[PDB]
C-alpha cells in the first residue's frame, strides 16, 4: 500500500427526505438534499458509486447518546398537541429556532440513519468512503436541540466507529461552531474535534481559539475563528498545513467530515466568500491521507449553491470530473440565470488578513504541539 | 440560527 487509487463510495439517501418542511419562511430547507441527489443522477455519478437507503434509526440507537428523556419527547411531539408539551418544548428548546414540524422525528430517524449505516459499513471494512448529506446536524445536544439541529447524527456515527477505531478525527468547515460534537467528546482523546467557523457575535457563540478540551481531552479540541469574507486562497493557506499537522500528531485510524455549505459565498446566513472549488479543496486534502471517511452535510440555505457543493464534492470522492455546465435537472430553474456548476465569489471584503491567518496558525500548532 | 436580535440564533 502507498495511499492512493480511487476510492469505493457508499452514498445514502432516502426519497421521502425531500418533503420534510420545516415551516413558511425558515431557512433550513430539507428539499436541497433532493436537489443534491437529482444533479448528481443527472450527472451520472450513480454509476460510480453504490447508493444505499438509510434505515430508520430507532430511538435505541439514538439513546446511545442523547437522553431517554429527550428522545421520547421528539418521539411525542408533534404539531397537534404543542398546548400540552409547552413546558417541555422550552426545557428540550424546541418551538422558535427549531420548530416542531410533521414528520419532525422521522427526518432525525432518517439523517441518522444514513450516518450510522455509513459508519457500520466502514467499521465492516465494506467501504472507503461514506456520504450522507442529510446528516452533519453538529448543533444537537445530549438532552435539547439547537442550530436546526434535533439528534446528532455525527456524534451517534462516532461512537459506532469507536467501536472499531482507536481514534476518530471530526472535521467541521461548517461556518458555525460544531459544538454538539465538541461538547460530546470534550473530554476525551479517543475523539478529536477539528472546527473552522466564524466567531464574535455569531451562532452558536462557541469555539473560541481557547477551547482545547479539558481533562483527558485537552489539547484534543482545534478551533479556528474566523471573520467575515474569507476567501478560498485564504482558507486554502490554512487548511491543509493544520489538518496534515493534526494527521501528523493525533493519527486517527477514521475520518469523518463535516461539510456544511453556509461557508460558501452569498448563503443566506452564512457571510464567508467562499466558491465550490475552495470548499470542495477541503474534501480532496482530507482523501489525500486515505483513511476511512464519513462525508456528512449540515448547514447550507442558499439551496441553488447547496446542490452545486454537495454534487461536486461527490464527484471530487469518486474521482471523477464532471462538466462545468449542468445538465438538464428537475430543478433546473433554480441554477439561473447561469446554469453553471460553479460560482464566483463576490466583493465583500476579507477581514481576515493573512497575518492574522497565520497567527492563530502559529499559536494552534503550540497546542499540537502538546500531544504525545 | 435564523435572526438576529440576541443569542445570535
Ligand atoms: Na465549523
Ligand atoms: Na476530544
Ligand atoms: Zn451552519
Amino acid at each position: 500500500s502507498q495511499g492512493g487509487g480511487k476510492k469505493k463510495v457508499c452514498y445514502y439517501y432516502d426519497g421521502d427526505i425531500g418533503n420534510y418542511y420545516y415551516g413558511q419562511g425558515h431557512p433550513m430547507k430539507p428539499h436541497r438534499i433532493r436537489m443534491t441527489h437529482n444533479l448528481l443522477l443527472n450527472y451520472g455519478l450513480y454509476r460510480k458509486m453504490e447508493i444505499y437507503r438509510p434505515h430508520k434509526a430507532t430511538a435505541e440507537e439514538m439513546t446511545k447518546y442523547h437522553s431517554d428523556e429527550y428522545i421520547k419527547f421528539l418521539r411525542s411531539i408533534r404539531p397537534d398537541n404543542m398546548s400540552e408539551y409547552s413546558k417541555q418544548m422550552q426545557r428540550f428548546n424546541v418551538g422558535e429556532d427549531c420548530p416542531v414540524f410533521d414528520g419532525l422525528f422521522e427526518f432525525c430517524q432518517l439523517s441518522t440513519g444514513g450516518s450510522v449505516a455509513g459508519a457500520v459499513k466502514l467499521n465492516r471494512q465494506q467501504t472507503d468512503m461514506a456520504v450522507n448529506w442529510a446528516g452533519g446536524l453538529h448543533h444537537a445536544k445530549k438532552s435539547e436541540a439547537s442550530g436546526f439541529c434535533y439528534v446528532n447524527d455525527i456524534v451517534l456515527a462516532i461512537l459506532e466507529l469507536l467501536k472499531y477505531h482507536q481514534r476518530v478525527l471530526y472535521i467541521d468547515i461548517d461556518i458555525h461552531h460544531g459544538d454538539g460534537v465538541e461538547e460530546a467528546f470534550y473530554t476525551t482523546d479517543r475523539v478529536m474535534t477539528v472546527s473552522f467557523h466564524k466567531y464574535g457575535e455569531y451562532f452558536p457563540g462557541t469555539g473560541d481559539l481557547r477551547d482545547i478540551g479539558a481533562g483527558k481531552g485537552k489539547y484534543y479540541a482545534v478551533n479556528f475563528p474566523m471573520r467575515d469574507g474569507i476567501d478560498d486562497e485564504s482558507y486554502g493557506q490554512i487548511f491543509k498545513p493544520i489538518i496534515s499537522k493534526v494527521m501528523e500528531m493525533y493519527q486517527p485510524s477514521a475520518v469523518v467530515l463535516q461539510c456544511g455549505a453556509d461557508s460558501l459565498s452569498g448563503d443566506r446566513l452564512g457571510c464567508f466568500n467562499l466558491t465550490v472549488k475552495g470548499h470542495a479543496k477541503c474534501v480532496e486534502v482530507v482523501k489525500t491521507f486515505n483513511l476511512p471517511l464519513l462525508m456528512l452535510g449540515g448547514g447550507g440555505y442558499t439551496i441553488r449553491n447547496v446542490a452545486r457543493c454537495w454534487t461536486y464534492e461527490t464527484a471530487v470522492a469518486l474521482d471523477c470530473e464532471i462538466p462545468n455546465e449542468l445538465p438538464y435537472n428537475d430543478y433546473f430553474e433554480y441554477f439561473g440565470p447561469d446554469f453553471k456548476l460553479h460560482i464566483s465569489p463576490s466583493n465583500m471584503t476579507n477581514q481576515n488578513t493573512p497575518e492574522y491567518m497565520e497567527k492563530i496558525k502559529q499559536r494552534l500548532f503550540e497546542n499540537l504541539r502538546m500531544l504525545p | 440560527x435564523w435572526x438576529d436580535n440576541x443569542x445570535x440564533k
